[PDB]
RNA sequence: AAACUUUCAACAACGGAUCUCUUGGUUCUGGCAUCGAUGAAGAACGCAGCGAAAUGCGAUAAGUAAUGUGAAUUGCAGAAUUCCGUGAAUCAUCGAAUCUUUGAACGCACAUUGCGCCCGCCGGUAUUCCGGCGGGCAUGCCUGUUCGAGCGUCAU
RNA sequence: ACGAGAUUCCCACUGUCCCUAUCUACUAUCUAGCGAAACCACAGCCAAGGGAACGGGCUUGGCAAAAUCAGCGGGGAAAGAAGACCCUGUUGAGCUUGACUCUAGUUUGACAUUGUGAAAAGA
RNA sequence: AUGGCCAGAAAGUGGUGUUGACGCAAUGUGAUUUCUGCCCAGUGCUCUGAAUGUCAAAGUGAAGAAAUUCAACCAAGCGCG
RNA sequence: CCCACCCAUACCCCGCCCUCAGGGUAGAAACGAUGCCCUGAGGAGUAGGCGGCCGUGGAGGUCAGUGACGAAGCCUAGGGCGUGAGCCCGGGUCGAACGGCCUCUAGUGCAGAUCUUGGUGGUAGUAGCAAAUACUUCAAUGAGAACUUGAAGGACCGAAGUG
RNA sequence: GACUAAUCGAACCAUCUAGUAGCUGGUUACCGCCGAAGUUUCCCUCAGGAUAGCAGUGUCGACCUUCAGUUUUAUGAGGUAAAGCGAAUGAACUUUAAAUAUGUAAGAAGCCCUUGUUACUUAACUGAACGUGGGCAUUCGAAUGUAUCGACACUAGUGGGCCAUUUUUGGUAAGCAGAACUGGCGAUGCGGGAUGAACCGAA
RNA sequence: CGGGACCGAGGACCGCGCUCUGCAAGGAUGCUGGCGUAAUGGUCACCAGCGACCCGUCUUGAAACACGGACCAAGGAGUCAAGGUUUUGCGCGAGUGUUUGGGUGUAAAACCCGCACGCGUAAUGAAAGUGAACGUAGGUGAGAGCUUCGGCGCAUCAUCGACCGAUCCUGAUGUAUUCGGAUGGAUUUGAGUAGGAGCGUUAAGCCUUGGACCCGAAAGAUGGUGAACUAUGCUUGGAUAGGGU
RNA sequence: CCUAGUAACGGCGAGUGAAGCGGCAACAGCUCAAAUUUGAAAGCUGGCUUCGGCCCGCGUUGUAAUUUGGAGAGGAUGCUUUGGGCGAGGCUCCUUCUGAGUUCCCUGGAACGGGACGCCACAGAGGGUGAGAGCCCCGUAUAGUUGGAAGCCAAGCCUGUGUAAAGCUCCUUCGACGAGUCGAGUAGUUUGGGAAUGCUGCUCAAAAUGGGAGGUAAAUUUCUUCUAAAGCUAAAUACCGGCCAGAGACCGAUAGCGCACAAGUAGAGUGAUCGAAAGAUGAAAAGCACUUUGAAAAGAGGGUUAAAUAGCACGUGAAAUUGUUGAAAGGGAAGCGCUUGUGACCAGACUUGCGCCCGGCGGAUCAUCCGGUGUUCUCACCGGUGCACUCCGCCGGGCUCAGGCCAG
């Protein structure tokens, strides 16, 4: 299984490059930073769930919020990347927990964010004031807004009153029960369409 | 190395069915075996369990969170009542539990 | 016995190996984005007191200006530099210029230093002749200007 | 008729021989000057023996005396002979043909370019 | 001559062609003299003479819910004569 | 038929080398224990397989390493060690660097390839230096004159020319 | 098939390109320890393959069980020589019995008995097979030899060669041609055959 | 009882012995002479006696043939990468792998971090799917080691059983009366389970693919350059005594 | 990076081969056409300008504002939003400037070598200087420190305020959305998509909850996702070209690029193109004055140099091959092995050691005891005591033993 039946040699990538392309992409990134601050680095992210049966277990962070948790948090989508919000206009939310995550999500940040007037001498009622703009700060909202439980805890503790009674007949009867009826869901639909033709027609 | 080689002392003397566009994703189902049901349990916890010091509590084992979705029924378990949440089971695994004296809820 | 041929040694030849050296290659990494009708890359021909080449330069020709430095250049010759200075130097920098004949190459040509056309200026007796000098005259296309053509559509 | 085409014969003619001899020039030769190359495992007297039909070197004999010059053409060397010939190929290439698969050209049909009126026969 | 024989990738392309059968093109033979053993009809050459016998694509009909399937019809050439 | 005698790397005895095998060696006065001591057997080798060593360029560590009072290199009818590849020293020449040990690393070891590049022999002072008719005398120049010049002669091209 | 710049049955220049070759040539220090091989069996052959066998390094397992190109004993094959027929009968006669080499077997892992079953077999619970239990250690049931074990792993060459004694099968005018075993050589020096792939001695 | 030759390994004692004040008994000492340096020894050159083919290379079984080699110096040919496999060393171990990346730095080093992921921890089937304990993880016979001397028995081997998946047959309780598939059998099968052994890394051997040990072919293809030679043609020029018929 | 040598494709099989998810690097979003400004083309190129504008025009077959599906338009509703100008300070790039021995001795032509005594070090990188230099020189380290230009960022500070534009919330309603295009057939090509791919040509040729996709062909009924046929946009990514710079377990003049040199040069070819060889005197030319022999080249003396055994043939100067000198051998090969011999030339070894007995010197680090110290805790060291029948050296004799080579 040696795939060098073509001119190979001609296309050989080595990475010698490698310690100095992290010592440039650091000097960027400090640059990016002195060039930013008092402002993070980077952008506010929402939580997602993965797609796929796979990955369906864990959360992580998504590209934007959504414009429907931009309004539940009362955050303008043209005021929102101005003030570090990532918005995405394609995402859904298609059920109330992870807009309600990311709404406390949005509303946290709100919290925590000190905003400084366009103007230093005529200061604004949505602005920060100045005897609270000195406070501590983060630079890193991956780090201080990242996805704190990812997975579900795998170990929790019950009393032992509080033990289910469980599914009747067993979980690999339901289990199997479940394959059965998803398999015959059509021809009993069918049997019973026919079984209603025929007793209207010999009513 | 060249200095270890043979060529240095040398010097001198020379079926079925076809599945379009398949996706891994969909057949994702890791299993675990219930001997190894208690190695999800931490450690100091664990040793409580089967020491006895625990008399009123059962274990609450999410084998999805470890990234199992099936339980299987190879080995044999204490006389320990477990909750186990598991996609899903084998017959066997679960007539153990339910011997063990605990319950396999069925999760998605 | 000598000579000759061969062997061994010393010194001398022939030749340029060995050793040591390296203003050069080779590979990797890091930084930067800047050619040309405002005439590029390339080519030819020239330029130094004494050069054929390499280098630099273009009839302002181993260079001019400007800025900085501050006493050379050097193979020969000849001159320096008021050294208490608008200042040496084959110096460095470089923002101002010069930049022959060509070449995408542009009046038409070019195997020719061939033949033109338009407009000015100057000189030789000069309204007519002769000569010199300066500025122009390629193609495709765009925007606008102005001059036009056609019962193509009309009004009067 | 013509012919640097292939063949047999006749007369003349004669150094083709018989049968060789002699003369001239230029070389070869010697000297002064000048001055290569091919080739070269090592070397070079033979005889008999050396199973594989081969000896220069081994065995047994004959023998065998420095250093040289002109010739010579028996070996040994010497042929752009690593040629030519024969044999072999996962052989190469040119060429031929109802060998295979294609194909330029040619030919035939259909759709499009493709419009305006008639008359007749079928829907 | 709305032609023959050629050329070009194509072209509002070129040649023959400033050409027209006493011409042009392709063959075979090879001055003159001599000279066409006798007769066909198998292969071949050519006849739009009747056929659909073979019969592509397109088009036409039948069935089917459709994919599709089945039918005739069917140019040139081949075949037959 | 008989007696004596000759000699093989064969056989016997002895020494030495290597390999293999079997033993001994710590209340360590005790050892490159990867050592030392004792005993026995064995020894050809192509294809092939394995082990140990020697050498070359470069790297880390180390030797308080060598060196203009002479490094490296080279020559040597001068020596010492090693079975061997090799190592070391003396003498001569020379002029600026180099070596030992343990690890690391490789463009690391030549007699052959009608090799590659460069250099050099025998042949050998040899083969030739022989088409185009041809040269000679005196003087001058000069270190030196057949093939320079002047004069004096003798010849050739012979007008489809050596013009 | 001439000529197209000394190049022509397809010129010259550069590139693809370090094109391919199974064919030719070559392939670089020393010492030490081992050390080979030519139809064995299968496949359509030549322009063929695998494969057995023989080798070296590692290991491991109780390097435990013993085993052996040998003799003897018992019994086969070779009854073939031979003795007698005052034994019978007449190589084919036999009381007895050759030589050369040759097959099989020779223990506790063995032998025998007993009990059942049988889906084997037999007229048959009869033989045989499968189990069951028991007895036989009083000598473990010839000789000689025995640094000779076994199992893996990985690696390598050679796997339809030459000569010769013997046996055997065919042949020729005479030569000779197939097989089987064994020995030698290819891989090998030494002493002797004056000399030397195949001889003698000896490694 | 004589005569001669070659050799002297070892290095306190220990032993077997005897002829026992000692010895010839587990290996040489004692006495004496000359010389003390080229005398012994060694190297080189040559003579003498005996011995001794020219090296690779190729071929087959081997020779012979054939091919290469005038001489010398310097280069000069099993390498690197990826992916397997077995063995050796090392770390951790049901886990293992920091180096895509991030942090940090005395700045291509070294040090540090973690999500995911890879391989392993479970297999079987074409698939839907199902998915590994009757038993101190079984019985019997061996088996190193240990033993309280009765036995316990590692690894490993042989054999009989048990479990999981696939195949075929039967089809229980139940029931969306057409689903469900228990129980019991029979063949093979799988490097399957039956008290995990893997992951990473180093070194060596072998494969497999790349120019792949080095040097060569006749070739094939892409794009360019030539009619100064020569072939043919067009345009424009030049040239060729004297005789015979 | 992983997915993954996987799904899949493949004569007679050699082989080929993605994608979604997941972790990370980097992240940034938007403009049109389809609407009547219609109570006012509100838009724009060019020319002339007194820089106030004015003209020639483009354009209604549509130039501004508004809207782009995330929406928007129309309403309703009440709150919010905005324009300019200074600017401390910081950063980027060139510029002035930076520590310490030429102290003494030896070798040497020359110290930059050896020895002694110092000093600097946020500098002991590198190079030069007559041989290995931290301190002779250039540079090197570090903060800064002179002078200059152009940009960028930026703490804050002055002012205008709502004619107008903008955001938020709700809603009956409305809500235009790209055609020879999509799609279909067929042909060629391509792909893992030879049932599921893309592209292009020809023919046919759409629609309005429509259309595309949902990797097995079709009909019926659902569902899920987007919204094609118009357009712009930094970063993370590539880099055998160019420019600038720093490095290496790389090569060391037959190596490394073909080229360390007047190298793509000289040279060759009609041309396309092909394409070399070739570095080193010495620290400094001090590159040989002068004499003499030769026509000259040169030779010999004699200087120069540390050395001409460095003479512009030039560092070192191997082998092949050659000359001279010295030695030897040779009756049709030499070379080589074993062993003597001759000649020539050499390395070792040896030269005396140790121990007793006398005699003569020169000294008390003899034994014991005391104190201090260290140790291995019983052994030593240091200071006092020796008073010479004891220790330690030296010199004369004598004796034993052991000593080199060859032999009996």
């Amino acid at each position: 299984n040696n795939h060098f039946r073509k001119h190979w040699q001609r296309r050989v990538r080595c990475h010698f490059d490698q310690p100095g392309k992290k010592v440039t992409r650091r000097l960027a990134r400090r640059a990016k930073a002195a060039a930013l601050a008092p402002r993070p680095v980077d952008k506010l992210r929402p939580i997602v769930r993965c797609p796929t049966v796979k990955y369906n277990r864990r959360t992580r962070l998504g590209r934007g919020f959504t414009l429907e948790e931009l309004k539940a948090a009362g955050i303008p989508r043209l005021l929102a990347p101005t003030i570090g919000i990532a918005v995405d206009h394609r995402r859904k939310n298609l059920s109330e927990e992870s807009l309600a995550a990311n709404v406390q999500r949005l509303k946290d940040y709100k919290a925590r964010l000190i905003l400084f007037p366009r103007k230093s001498n005529k200061p604004k009622k949505a602005d920060t004031p100045k005897d609270q703009q000195t406070a501590e700060t983060t630079t890193s909202l991956r780090t201080s807004f990242g996805v704190e439980q990812p997975l579900a805890p795998g170990f929790t503790e019950i009393s032992k009153s509080e033990i289910p009674a469980g599914i009747e007949g067993g979980a690999y009867r339901a289990l199997r029960k479940a394959r059965s009826d998803a398999r015959l869901v059509g021809v009993r639909e069918k049997r019973a369409k026919e079984k209603a033709e025929a007793e209207a027609n010999k009513k | 190395p060249t200095r270890f080689s043979k060529t240095r002392k040398h010097r001198g003397h020379v079926v079925g069915m076809r599945h379009f566009h398949l996706l891994r994703n969909h057949y994702w189902r890791p299993s675990i075996n219930i001997d190894k049901l208690w190695s999800l349990v931490p450690s100091d916890v664990r040793e409580q369990y089967l020491s006895g010091q625990k008399k009123d509590t059962a274990p609450v084992i999410d084998l999805l969170s470890h990234g199992y979705a099936k339980l299987l029924g190879k080995g044999r378990l204490p006389e320990i009542p477990v909750v186990v949440r598991a996609r899903y089971v084998s017959a066997e695994a679960e007539r153990k539990v339910k011997e063990a004296g605990g319950v396999v809820e069925l999760v998605a």
